[PDB]
């Protein structure tokens, strides 16, 4: 099979890491090549592992031969592993804006069978974790490396609805529009419950980004938005 | 507890040394 | 093994979420002990940062009352040529000793700084320390 | 083994204070020992200020209040471990008091390391000292800083490898990634006395306790 | 590599061997010695050889290969020594002690 | 139970005050040749010369007499964020104390 | 050197 395009090395499998000298095997976790460069002559690969169940990690590996270079990548990528946290194991907590270096990235939580709508290298980092439905958009300078640390530190740094209950000391309940006025109750906290109500902000002083509002009110024009693509 | 410590500009502060022509026309 | 990002959560939060995502086979020793009894803070890297402006670090400095008596002893009567044995818990200095006096006659008298600064130094004479100006 | 578990690792856990490490001090005794005393204000770290009480004539006082709690936590934390046979690693870099924590880690049947900190040791354990080695369950440092006011390399060597940390921190030091620091003076002879004696005698009541328990199962 | 193993059947076979040297010699096996070994193999496998390794030898095994692979922990891991982690518990436990004489001097040709 | 706070509040290092120019009492602990480190109740010890008249006397245990100046050594440097410590007090040995 | 061999 082959990777981004024909002749990209990206999107690659490398296969399961190999047996660490801790002991451990890591067969349920699966690799993919990120980025492939020649340095100079050496190869320097930027490669991503992951389990599918919310561990995965990304590693830099150095060496004249491209094999050895693999090989290194991904046994220190297994070594360094994220914890992602997913809603019901599909998506993610909440929207996440964040900007690494000069590389921007907004991710949206998106319902069930939404899919992968997400930069390429994105779309191979959440199979990899495990996210099923996301939303990505990648502005500013398109750096693989960048886009990679971006995306799990932003990741790493979701709360979830649990800690929002404890923090706050109140029931975070869940409105669903195709379960009608029917309140669901997603998070309670350990501790005590507050009895004062959160104060109803009657305006929010939020800070809201331009392209969702010109999407919202039907004044994005663009002829490459919500294209017709296949099953990510 | 009357123990605290309380608020107050430093005591041990050797007030500023007038100079010998200080007060004289 | 575990996780090697010392700057992400701590060493529980890791731990823990590699054990539920089956990476890990088994617990390390510490990790019960840990979940029973917990540290006041949970060990999370943070960098630490300058201040600038008007932020100012929130310590106190440590001054009593009796601070401003003992400043005017040591600005009139002088450091006491009796040496301080930090050591002995309960030493007593001649400044101690007028200090406490001050209290007293202060407690059982009026309050004129000049008035119980005199009434001290003649007292303290009556019961027989040297208190050379 | 489920009973032998359930009635000898599991059951210290239920109790507040198992090994009973609250008699072992009280604040009158740190006071005694000069552990409230930190360095100038101009040496203070950041991340210390909230244990310190404040500054006299810029020196400033660690609030003994919160060393006893943070002392009683780390305690209690090193007696369980030592109940479980873990591996206990003291570290310090303060040459004065090298010998002292040799013969103390010597005395409760634990490890010492005082010397120059090879880089890799907990990180490249493995080819420093072979396949099998077994690293240590707990690090106890006496002094976090090396002699050139800068963090002792293993703290972050531990918090890499998932080694929980009991550490002194004094005010000029940084306590971010001490699973279970001790505000507590790091310098005065006194103190660090005090500290050796406290956690050599946990460790040893631990170890005891853990017998007199297996002796007891055994028999009934 | 040499193997536990390889080298307890080393040792028992160089057992067998001393007991049939004293026996071929005539001499009485429970006193038979090392320099008696040096000297019947000697004897009986002459070689004028002027390196002095390469003439035939029967050598303990402990003697031939190298046993300097001693183990510094157990079965349960915890290491014998409360300086392994230094790497030169040797080394740094002779200073100890060498420290620790001097402190207790203080309180009270050759090469 | 007395509280810390009054504990620093009646403690004798308090009391003292300003530590310029206080006549304290050391005990020295340690000897190197002829530099004599002395404890005086403080959190670092003061490293002081051992005097050319009666030297024998000052030996280990023995109680001297101090004029303090700083409890710590402490500067700023150029291009510094945290003052360097020496860790050490600045004291004058006067005697022995009778 | 006061702690020479430490
Ligand atoms: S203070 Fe300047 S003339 Fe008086
Ligand atoms: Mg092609
Ligand atoms: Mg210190």
């Amino acid at each position: 099979e082959r990777g981004w395009s024909g002749n990209s090395w990206g999107g690659i499998s490398l296969g399961p890491p190999d047996p660490g000298p801790c002991g451990e095997t890591y067969e349920d976790f699966d690799t993919r090549i990120l980025e492939v460069r020649n340095v100079f002559k050496s190869i320097r690969v930027l490669v991503a592992v992951g389990n599918g169940k919310g561990a995965a990690g990304f590693s830099i590996g150095k060496a004249t031969d491209r094999m050895d270079a693999f090989r290194k990548a991904k046994n220190r990528a297994v070594h360094h592993l994220h914890y992602i946290e997913r809603y019901e194991d599909h998506t993610i907590f909440h929207d996440i804006s964040l900007r690494f270096k000069r590389t921007h990235i907004k991710m949206k939580k998106q319902p069930k069978g939404y899919g992968l709508r997400c930069h390429r290298a994105i779309i191979t980092i959440c199979r990899l974790i495990g996210i099923k439905d996301m939303y990505a958009k990648v502005s500013g300078s398109i750096n693989m490396l960048s886009l990679t640390q971006g995306l799990f530190r932003g990741l790493s740094r979701q709360e979830t609805h649990q800690q929002l209950a404890d923090k706050k000391g109140l029931h975070v309940v869940e409105i669903r529009e195709e379960c009608g006025p029917l309140p669901i109750v997603v998070a309670s906290p350990r501790g005590p419950l507050r009895k004062d109500p959160e104060p109803e902000d009657e305006v929010p002083d939020v800070k809201l980004d331009w392209e969702d509002v010109k999407t919202a009110q039907g004044m994005k024009r663009s002829v490459w938005s919500n294209l017709k693509r296949a099953a990510t | 507890n009357e123990d605290l410590p309380i608020s107050m500009e430093n005591p041990y502060k050797e007030p500023l040394k007038k100079c010998i022509l200080c007060g004289k026309h | 093994a575990g996780s090697r990002l010392e700057t992400v959560g701590s060493i529980f939060s890791r731990t823990r979420d590699l054990v539920r995502a089956g990476v890990l086979k088994e617990k390390p020793l510490w990790f019960d002990v840990y979940d029973a009894f917990p540290p006041l803070r949970e060990p999370v890297f943070q960098r630490p940062r300058v201040r600038y402006g008007k932020a100012k670090a929130p310590i106190q400095d440590i001054w009593y009352h009796e601070d401003r008596i003992r400043a005017k002893f040591y600005s009139v009567y002088g450091s006491g040529q009796r040496a301080f044995d930090l050591f002995n818990p309960n030493f007593k200095s001649t400044c101690q000793r007028f200090v406490e006096k001050y209290t007293e006659l202060q407690k059982l008298g009026e309050t004129d700084e000049e008035k119980l600064f005199v009434e001290t130094g003649k007292a303290l004479l009556a019961e027989g320390v040297i208190l050379r100006r | 083994s489920t009973d032998f578990n359930d009635k000898i690792l599991n059951e210290p856990l239920k109790h507040s204070d198992f090994f009973n490490v609250k008699e072992l001090f009280s604040v009158r005794s740190l006071f005694d020992a000069r552990v409230h005393l930190g360095h100038k204000a101009g040496c203070r770290h950041r991340f210390m200020e909230p244990y310190i009480f404040g500054s006299r004539l810029d020196h400033d006082i660690i609030d003994l209040e919160q060393t006893a709690t943070h002392l009683q936590l780390a305690l209690n934390f090193t007696a369980h471990m030592a109940y479980r046979k873990g591996i206990i690693l003291f570290i310090s870099r303060n040459r004065q008091f090298s010998y002292l924590i040799e013969n103390m880690a010597r005395d409760c049947g634990e490890y010492a390391h005082t010397r120059y900190f090879r880089g890799g040791m907990l990180t490249n354990a493995r080819l420093l000292f072979g396949p099998t080695v077994r690293l240590p369950d707990l690090i106890i440092f006496l002094h976090t800083l090396n002699n050139i006011f800068e963090p002792h390399v293993a703290v972050r060597d531990a918090a890499k490898m998932n080694i929980p940390t009991v550490g002194i921190v004094d005010t000029n030091c940084n306590p971010c990634l001490i699973t279970y620091p001790v505000p507590g003076n790091d310098d005065s002879p006194l103190a660090v006395h005090l500290y050796c004696r406290l956690f050599q005698t946990a460790i040893t009541r631990a170890k005891e306790k853990r017998q007199q328990v297996e002796a007891l199962y055994r028999l009934q | 590599t040499y193997t536990e193993d390889f080298i307890k059947k080393q040792i028992e076979e160089f057992n067998i061997g001393k007991r049939h040297l004293a026996n071929m010699m005539g001499e009485d096996p429970e006193t038979f010695t090392q320099e008696d070994i040096d000297r019947a193999i000697a004897y009986l496998f002459p070689s004028g050889l002027f390196e002095k390794r390469a003439r035939p030898v029967m050598k303990h095994p402990e003697q031939i290969f190298p046993r300097q692979r001693a183990i510094q922990w157990g079965e349960d891991g915890r290491p014998f020594h409360y300086l392994f982690y230094t790497g030169k518990q040797s080394y740094y436990s002779l200073m100890h002690d060498v420290y620790g004489m001097l402190l207790n001097l203080e309180k009270h040709g050759s090469r | 139970v007395e509280s810390f706070a009054s504990m620093l509040r009646h403690s004798p290092l308090t009391q003292m005050g300003p530590a310029k120019d206080k006549l304290v009492i050391g005990r020295i602990f340690h000897i190197v040749e002829n530099d004599l480190y002395i404890d005086f109740g403080g959190k670092f010890h003061c490293v002081c010369r051992r005097p050319e008249v009666d030297g024998e006397k000052y030996q280990k245990g023995t109680r001297v007499r101090l004029r303090l100046l700083d409890l710590e050594l402490t500067s700023r440097f150029l291009g510094a964020t945290t003052d360097t410590t020496v860790l050490e007090a600045n004291a004058v040995l006067l005697g022995i104390q009778e | 050197d006061p702690w020479q061999g430490c």
